[PDB]
């Protein structure tokens, strides 16, 4: 049931090699994986009990080589990769028992070129002393601005520990400039706290932006900074 | 095949409703998913007949009539998300997907508050953002017109300790608050801090 798949989003150029991982929980022999588009139209790729194929989407159509050995993840892999093929790549799987379990999926985006991927620059924004006076609350807003693709994952951080009470993040990046199909994502994210809380400057707050940029093996020939998948953060000590 | 209804969905905090599948083909089980935002299918149910509960979700299948039903009651934001059916045929481990029913839930705000506050910078005191907050789910937040400006849509948080919920969206630029968000209908009562 507790289905393990890796990474968890995949920026590749056109032409590039595009390898994802499924492991699935031990006492599970069957794996499937499925392709969700945007449209949230799925469509089976492959089935495999033990090593063996079981069923298969029309060979014609067939865009991947896919295996599963024994003790070894289920990998599922694009050779020539193309603009068609993103997508969310899903693998689930069962033990008789007919029941499927996801896996988290991976987000595959296929671009011309690696050549306008940007990490993301991160900045928090302290709360307004009117809100705190007039509400007795204390909002603060992380901003994560020039990222592409949109691959991030944004989270908070309170004295160290995670935190999902009193967040709200953007479902939707925007794009800074809409007229680019090729433009840069900004988001946003609200954590509330109680004045009180915000006012103790033994507080620590840190906004987290983890990107999915390229690998070691992406060839990086430009001048500036390679893109690389990392963390972004920012942060704020509580404030009398 | 499968054909899944509604298509998308707006439900009060509180209330209730119930999603449906029709089999346009015999199938000899179905599962319901909720598809969160960060793309996990969760897993609620499996069924090959009758009937079984899950907390305040229900769901029926019944193959001969050819059709699986997920009730949802009092309705809570965790509930948001994309619901999914998925069946196995009759005569093909595959699973067939309906079209999916995209789950709103509408907060019900207790005691709405609008306002615009100005935020500073950690870093930088010059950079700021301005943060339109505490009005009641009748509100709708517009994009911006002008390309300089980046304004988000509403974002409901829940402050679960305090039970307290908000709503709010954010605008930023390289301007004022008090006409960040003009192109929006916002209350009469708008509080705008005189800074």
């Amino acid at each position: 049931s507790k289905v393990i798949q890796t990474p968890r989003y995949l920026v590749k150029g056109q032409g590039q090699k595009a390898k994802m991982r499924c492991i699935p929980e031990k006492g599970h022999p069957v794996v499937f994986w499925y392709q969700q588009n945007k449209n949230n139209e799925f469509k089976f790729l492959i089935n495999f009990q033990n090593q063996e194929v079981l069923q298969q989407i029309d060979m014609t159509e067939k865009r991947f080589s896919a295996e599963c050995p024994s003790n070894s993840p289920c990998s599922l892999e694009i050779q020539s990769s193309e603009a068609g093929d993103s997508a969310l790549y899903l693998c689930a799987s069962s033990l008789s028992q007919d029941t499927q379990y996801f896996g988290p999926g991976t987000r595959l985006l296929v671009l011309e070129d690696l050549k306008n991927v940007f990490p993301p620059e991160v900045a928090v924004f302290e709360p307004s002393e009117a809100e705190i006076s007039h509400t007795q609350k204390a909002t603060l807003v992380c901003l994560a601005t020039g990222f592409y693709p949109d691959h991030v994952e944004l989270s908070w951080w309170v004295n160290g520990k995670e935190v999902h009470s009193g967040v709200c993040t953007d479902p939707q990046p925007l794009k800074e400039q809409p007229a680019l199909n090729d433009s840069r994502y900004a988001l946003s994210s609200r954590l509330r706290v109680s004045a009180t809380f915000w006012q103790n400057p033994r507080n620590h707050f840190r906004c987290q932006v983890q990107f999915y940029g390229l690998s070691e093996n992406d060839e990086w020939t430009q001048d500036r900074a390679k893109p690389v998948t990392q963390i972004v953060s920012a942060e704020a000590w509580g404030r009398a | 095949q499968v054909e899944q209804s509604p298509s998308a969905l707006s439900l009060h905090e509180g209330t209730g409703s119930a999603l449906r599948c029709n089999f346009t083909t015999t199938m000899r089980a179905v599962q319901w998913f909720q598809q969160n935002s960060r793309g996990s299918l969760i897993n609620l149910f499996y069924l090959a007949s009758g009937t079984k509960e899950n907390g305040r979700l229900k769901s029926t299948f019944n193959s001969k009539e050819s059709y699986s039903t997920l009730h949802i009651r009092d309705a809570q934001l965790e509930d948001s998300g994309t619901y999914f059916c998925a069946a196995l045929r009759a005569t093909n481990n595959k699973l067939t997907f309906g079209q999916g029913t995209v789950l709103s839930v509408i907060p019900d705000i207790q005691n709405p508050d609008p306002a615009v506050y100005q935020l500073r910078d950690s870093k930088s005191s010059d950079k700021s953002v301005c943060l339109f907050t505490d009005f009641d789910s009748q509100t709708n937040v517009s994009q911006s017109k002008d390309s300089d400006v980046y304004i988000t849509d509403k974002c409901v948080l829940d402050m679960r300790s305090m039970d307290f919920k908000s709503n709010s969206a954010v605008a930023w630029s390289n301007f004022a608050c008090a006409n960040a968000f003009n192109n929006s209908i916002i209350p009469e009562d708008t509080f705008f801090p005189s800074p």
